[PDB]
């Protein structure tokens, strides 16, 4: 086509929707990680995760307000990349990336995955 | 704005 | 922070919410443009658009399934607005330019009211 | 990624 891009209109959308999460606005699902709670909007979460795309695109699991995942994930490793969702940056440290690459596989972020992986990699 |  | 980044993640996240967009999943409201109408999520509306903003943080419209906009808006140019919204590109044509840019003053959608200035101030 |  003939079109124009604004360049910055992906990451001014993003922040828009991670301010929306920050003052709790329309958001319509509650992610239960043992006794943590994540507040989120279903949309990010399936345009993020392979797993919430396919918990959210079930029949079923598209109407429920509350998804409980599995007990071995670790809170923090969640909450990281759920901030990594709304934001793109992801805060990857030494004493969180095994929980971090984890939690990752579990909720199929591939690119997530791979940096783990190649930083784990480079400590050995 | 650019030619994508 | 020592946060690291993903580059492409912003844009990543715009196609999936399109790719949503097209099968038409967890679209939330109908936007009635004359006798068309536009299926869309909220959150991306409001997130792009100054108007939207403002609809859906409304306590009673918030709940609303169908917003009917303004008589005087022309369907072709809130489609390419829409478009625009969930993929940073804008079908500006010599033929459009002035529809687009009425829609996108209405919208409050301030980066592409500056390009429709800008192509115009050219022309003249 | 990148050092942002
Ligand atoms: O690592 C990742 C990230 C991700 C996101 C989605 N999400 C969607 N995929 C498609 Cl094709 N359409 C709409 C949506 Br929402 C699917 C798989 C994966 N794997
Ligand atoms: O030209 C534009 C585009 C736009 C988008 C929003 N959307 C939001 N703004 C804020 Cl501050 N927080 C959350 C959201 Br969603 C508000 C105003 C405008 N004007
Ligand atoms: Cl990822
Ligand atoms: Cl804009």
């Amino acid at each position: 086509d003939s079109c124009i891009q604004f360049t910055r209109h992906a990451s001014d959308v993003l922040l828009n929707l991670n301010r929306l999460r920050s003052r709790d606005i329309l958001t319509d699902v509650v992610i239960v990680v043992s006794r943590e709670q994540f507040r989120a909007h279903k949309t990010v979460l399936m345009a993020c995760s392979g797993l919430f795309y396919s918990i959210f695109t079930d029949q079923l699991k598209c109407n429920l307000s509350v998804i409980n995942l599995d007990p071995e994930i670790n809170p923090e490793g969640f909450c990281i990349l759920l901030d990594f969702m709304y934001t793109s940056r992801l805060n990857l440290r030494e004493g969180n990336i095994m929980a971090v690459m984890a939690t990752a596989m579990y909720l199929q972020m591939e690119h997530v995955v791979d940096t783990c992986r190649k930083f784990i990699k480079a400590s050995e | 704005w650019v030619i994508p």
